[PDB]
């Protein structure tokens, strides 16, 4: 019969109703800037995704951040450029300032507005109750905007959240894994980080949507209010689902599988077994009790669900009582 | 030495 199809509960046909120019990143023509307007200062990070530098725009004496793109496929490089341009000006979205080409090696480079090289990961385990509520609401602003624009980030994690704690500003960065959502499309399940992969990626359900980012957001919230980094600490992709089942229980896992007629990998059967659902109060000890509240657990329980359709959307999450004090202070 | 020398 095949697995049961699925569609997003919100922003389902936004890209279908858009002109083809919006989501046809392959046909996008890149307007190149002048690479000689920027002078690299120091390196900020490495890794097999890009080399991120801090530079100075000598034209206006403004600091900038330059991301050297790797010799990957041009198909994916145009996608990140098109997504950054469609989202330019959104709330808490990183702003693409310029795109230049290496005159010798023809290597592309993205230029962003300067951001304090302090990601959310070096700060989110040391926040107060109000700070967690505030910054979660700012991350929700970026998620609800890009979802309304037909784009899913597919890589929400603390390392991809730049924060300026002094001015209380937050920017969602690294859109290299972002992708346009079209109904019925079967996407690659090898996206996002291991500790933030949703159950739909672990059971290889390719017809997911914006709700993937809401699971990753729930993993960040659980990591903060419980002071446990990461909340799901599996040693591989298969064990990642086991650590999730040890908390959410296997009953809802197999019901989620039978609902969408998902063909589970036969190797999971030997490592899953039976696990009862553990209540969220059981993760509260004396070092995190001040960060946990009945509103936090209710909001968290509605984010970390197997069924991607049952999870709260970015818009529904903002209306939760967990953010009542933050919204009134705006 | 690196876009500008
Ligand atoms: O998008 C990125 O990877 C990025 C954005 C700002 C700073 N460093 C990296």
């Amino acid at each position: 019969s095949g697995p049961v199809p699925s569609r997003a509960r919100v922003y389902t046909d936004v890209n279908t109703h858009r002109p083809r120019e919006y989501w046809d990143y392959e046909s996008h023509v890149v307007e190149w800037g002048n690479q000689d307007d920027y002078q690299l200062v120091r390196k900020l990070g490495r890794g097999k995704y890009s080399e991120v530098f801090e530079a100075i725009n000598i034209t206006n004496n403004e600091k900038v951040v330059v991301k050297i793109l790797k010799p990957v496929k041009k198909k994916k490089i145009k996608r990140e450029i098109k997504i950054l341009e469609n989202l330019r000006g959104g709330p808490n979205i990183i702003t693409l300032a310029d795109i230049v080409k290496d005159p010798v090696s023809r290597t592309p480079a993205l230029v962003f507005e300067h951001v304090n090289n302090t990601d959310f990961k070096q700060l989110y385990q040391t926040l107060t109750d109000y700070d967690i509520r505030f910054y979660m609401y700012e991350i929700l602003k970026a998620l609800d905007y890009c979802h309304s624009m037909g784009i899913m980030h597919r890589d929400v994690k603390p390392h991809n959240v730049m924060i300026d704690h002094e001015h209380r500003k937050l920017r969602l960065i690294d859109w290299g894994l972002a992708e346009f959502y079209h109904p019925g499309q079967e996407y690659n399940v090898r996206v996002a980080s291991r500790y933030f992969k949703g159950p739909e990626l672990l059971v290889d359900y390719q017809m997911y949507d914006y709700s993937l980012d809401m699971w990753s957001l729930g993993c960040m919230l659980a990591s903060m209010i419980f002071r446990k980094e990461p909340f799901f600490h599996g040693h591989d992709n298969y064990d990642q689902l086991v650590r999730i089942a040890k908390v959410l229980g296997t009953e809802d896992l197999y019901d989620y599988i039978d609902k969408y007629n998902i063909e589970l990998d036969p190797r999971f059967n030997d490592i899953l077994g039976r696990h009862s659902r553990k209540r969220w109060e059981r993760f509260v000890h004396s070092e995190n009790q001040h960060l946990v509240s009945p509103e936090a657990l209710d909001f968290l329980d509605k984010l970390l669900r197997y069924d991607h359709q049952s999870r709260l959307t970015a818009r529904e999450a903002m209306e939760h009582p967990y953010f009542y004090t933050v919204v009134k202070d705006q | 030495p690196a876009x500008m020398v």
